[PDB]
């Protein structure tokens, strides 16, 4: 919309078009991660964290 | 808009078609690669307007500004995702079709309007047997049954003037030349 | 075994509404005819073609239009389009020019030989005759192609009707008007077929029923316009086109009955091998009327000259529509026939790696084995999957289906609605409190409260020609509002 | 619309629709080629079904 163009215009940021998709924990839930698992293809190599 | 009353009464062809701003022809949904409707599907962007929320088929058409403005290229009227929701297609068949509903529905009000028994109706809508629609001569008169066999021994003899056809037809023409009010004084 | 069959089924039938049933009874009462009643068929097929060849040769404007066809499509010099594929092309009983040429040189001569011997004591001479019959005689060995062979019938077909039509509507305005019989109508019109000269011996006559006739005789002759430029278009003879148009109408008779009784035998054997494919799919019925479909385009091409049974060919026809079928309809959404055979290539290599090993193909060794990359399988296999019903029960009880456990993230939310709402309400509020020809430029820059967004040179052009000034005034306007004490109410709008 | 499972789900009115189509355009097809008595009359009770 044009007021979010002048928006960006005065404050001049740079505003990536990349979505927010992340993970997040549900309200009222306060614990401890007991261990993470990860899973992939043959295709995708582990990326350093697997 | 505040509306009075609730009114419930048969739908017009021609009101049918004037309900709906375009005719499906092809079954298809989208394709494999890219999930823009086909220009002749059942969604078609063409017919139901816009998919995105002021945006065209092809993605050219930015600047919600431009309203109303019928493509070159797809085709699409730039209106909201809302208008999709209040508008409806049509169908058109080749051949008339008979109302299930108003036949198999007690007290198959079809059969009292046309004084016959719900198994005749059925054998002649189902192509079982052909019915007479209305007979000049004095041999067979409306509502006359006849089989494969009773109608091709009535064929060879006259012509040009024993009028029958398949179901939906048949009924059609029956219900086009019948007259209300002389059944109406009859009864 | 005919009546008895149908009336001890429709006797039998408890109001039963199973299509398999009366399709079965449809094709039931027609038995079957093993090497005597196809080839008996075929003979009557190939008579009937014979006659419409006839009755085109006896018809010399398809040739004059075929001819005028071939000269404009030769004026260029230079066409090889598909056109040439849909001319004649007689066999002997690939395209050159030349053959073509040595083809044509006869019919040519035949042609203007025989345009030279019309006026020859009339139509009706014994040398023209002659004549025109050795050009039917020479026309019978030329084979059409059906290309232009079905626009050359379409064309006969629409003069035909034109034809009938412009005699329905004279035969109604002479009865509607007159009350005269067709018997003393019909019977002069074929007899005279040159001018009113019936008329005047209708006038000449008492009739005195006739004397209402001084009110449509204004019309007769304006209607008989029509026809007398009709005959002065062809330039043929009204009986010998008749007679033409009723033996091409008892030619087609005979061929639309014998390809229905073709059908009709054959009917047993598109059931067997809708039996031997026995494939859910759609529905049975119409793989059923694929079937019958392959089976009228394999008749429409069928020749008993092969030597052959016509029962391969109609399987191949039939095998070859049930696959179109099933992989164009049979589905939701439409995949190609090509990518089809693709999938179906890919799972009979599955089925054999999965015999052989014991394990679910991994994408790796089917790629290396059909040597292609393995994004093209990985793709395959992503958009080879049955979509989901809508009532499919999310658990064990059947209580509460898929109807609601979509969540809708098209449309926006009431949040987002009500930030942009107090954004654009903050936006406006800042631009009132500001001046107004600064305000008023912001508006029209960027589209505030307005439907279309002027560039630099519009609103240039509209408010003062000097571009640079209107620069400078959205520069100091967007300075003024980078001013913290204006920005402190703005700068929670960042993240948004 | 797509599910999250990466799949689709699709409605069985949009089936019962397509067989519609697909029996009127068969319909059509074999009203313009002249198709026999039989066929016609099996097409149109197809088409009644549907």
């Amino acid at each position: 919309t044009p007021e979010e163009k002048l928006l960006r215009a005065i404050f001049g940021e740079k505003a990536s078009d990349v979505k927010d998709s992340s993970l997040r924990v549900p309200n009222g839930v306060s614990g401890t991660v007991i261990d993470v698992q990860v899973f992939t293809r043959d295709g995708v190599e582990k990326d350093k964290r697997a | 808009e505040e509306f009075d009353a609730i009114k419930i009464a048969l739908a017009s062809p021609d009101m049918i078609r004037s309900w709906s701003f375009g005719e499906v022809k092809k079954p298809e949904t989208i394709n494999y690669r890219t999930f823009k409707p086909e220009r002749d599907g059942l969604f078609c962007a063409r017919i139901f307007g816009p998919v995105k929320d002021y945006e065209c088929l092809c993605g050219k058409y930015k600047r919600l500004k431009h309203r109303g403005v019928i493509c070159e290229k797809c085709g699409v009227e730039v209106t909201q995702t809302k208008v999709r929701r209040e508008r409806m297609g049509h169908i058109e068949l080749a051949s008339p079709t008979a109302h299930i509903w108003f036949l198999k529905s007690l007290p198959s009000r079809i059969g009292l309007l046309l004084d016959m028994p719900l198994r005749d109706i059925e054998r002649v809508l189902y192509f079982e047997s052909y019915v007479v629609i209305e007979g000049g001569m004095t041999n067979l008169e409306r509502q006359q049954i006849l089989t494969e066999e009773q109608y091709l021994d009535a064929l060879e003899e006259f012509g040009d003037e024993f009028d029958a056809k398949m179901g939906a037809e048949a009924i059609q023409a029956l219900l086009k030349s019948m007259d209300l009010e002389q059944e109406c004084e009859q009864l | 075994a005919a009546a008895q069959v149908l009336s001890s089924v429709e006797s039998e039938i408890g109001r039963t509404t199973d299509p398999v049933r009366m399709y079965m009874r449809e094709m039931g009462t027609v038995e079957l005819l093993t090497r005597e009643g196809e080839i008996d068929i075929a003979k009557r097929i190939e008579d009937g073609i014979n006659q419409v060849q006839c009755s085109v040769a006896e018809y010399p404007e398809a040739i004059t239009y075929l001819l005028e066809q071939y000269d404009r499509v030769e004026a260029e010099e230079a066409r090889l389009s598909d056109l040439i594929t849909g001319f004649v092309d007689p066999n002997a009983e690939s395209i050159d020019p030349e053959l073509a040429r040595e083809k044509f040189a006869e019919l040519r001569a035949q042609y203007v030989v025989t345009r030279d011997t019309i006026k020859a004591k009339g139509r009706s001479h014994a040398t023209a005759q002659e004549e025109i019959l050795k050009l039917s005689e020479v026309f019978k060995q030329f084979r059409l192609v059906p290309k232009q062979f079905d626009y050359l019938v379409n064309s006969m077909r629409v003069m035909m009707d034109r034809v009938r039509t412009q005699e329905r509507l004279i035969m109604k305005l002479c009865v509607e008007q007159c009350k005269m019989p067709k018997k003393n109508f019909i019977t002069l019109f074929t007899g005279n077929e040159t001018s009113d000269t019936w008329f005047n011996a209708a006038i000449a006559m008492n009739k005195p029923w006739s004397e209402k006739l001084h009110d449509v005789s204004e019309e007769v002759h304006r209607a008989l316009q029509k026809l007398q430029q009709i005959e002065e278009e062809t330039g043929l003879t009204i009986e010998q086109v008749k007679d033409i148009n009723r033996r091409m109408s008892i030619g087609e008779a005979k061929a639309r009955r014998a390809k229905k009784e073709m059908v009709e035998a054959n009917l047993r054997l598109v059931i067997s091998i809708a039996k031997k494919y026995t494939n859910r799919g759609l529905q049975f019925l119409d793989l059923i009327q694929e079937g019958n479909i392959g089976l009228m385009k394999a008749v429409d091409k069928f020749e008993y000259r092969r030597g052959y049974k016509f029962s391969t060919y109609a399987t191949w026809w039939i095998r070859q529509a049930i696959t179109r079928s099933i992989a164009d309809q049979a589905r939701t959404i439409r995949i190609p026939v090509h990518m089809i055979e693709t999938i179906n290539k890919l799972n009979r290599i599955s089925r054999q790696m999965l015999q052989e090993m014991g394990r679910e193909p991994t994408p790796e060794e089917l790629a290396e084995r059909m040597l292609m990359p393995e994004d093209k399988i990985r793709k395959v296999l992503k958009i080879a999957k049955e979509p989901i019903s809508m009532e499919t029960p999310i658990g064990d009880d059947e209580d509460s289906h898929l109807g609601d456990f979509i969540e809708d993230t098209t449309l926006e939310l009431p949040l987002d609605s009500a930030t942009t709402e107090s954004l654009r309400a903050a936006t406006h509020d800042v631009l009132a409190g500001l001046t107004a020809r600064e305000a008023k430029v912001l508006r029209m820059r960027f589209g505030i409260d307005m439907n279309t967004d002027y560039t630099l040179e519009e609103v240039g052009k509209q408010f003062d020609v000097t571009r640079e000034r209107i620069r400078q005034i959205e520069a100091k306007a967007l300075r003024k509002l980078r001013h913290p004490s204006r920005s402190e109410v703005l700068r929670s709008f960042l993240d948004d | 619309v797509p599910l999250d499972g990466g799949r689709f789900a699709t409605s069985d009115l949009n089936d019962l629709y397509r067989r519609v189509i697909n029996r009127n355009n068969r319909l059509k097809r074999l009203l313009d080629l002249a198709a026999p008595d039989i066929i016609v009359r099996n097409e149109k009770r197809m088409l009644q079904e549907a």
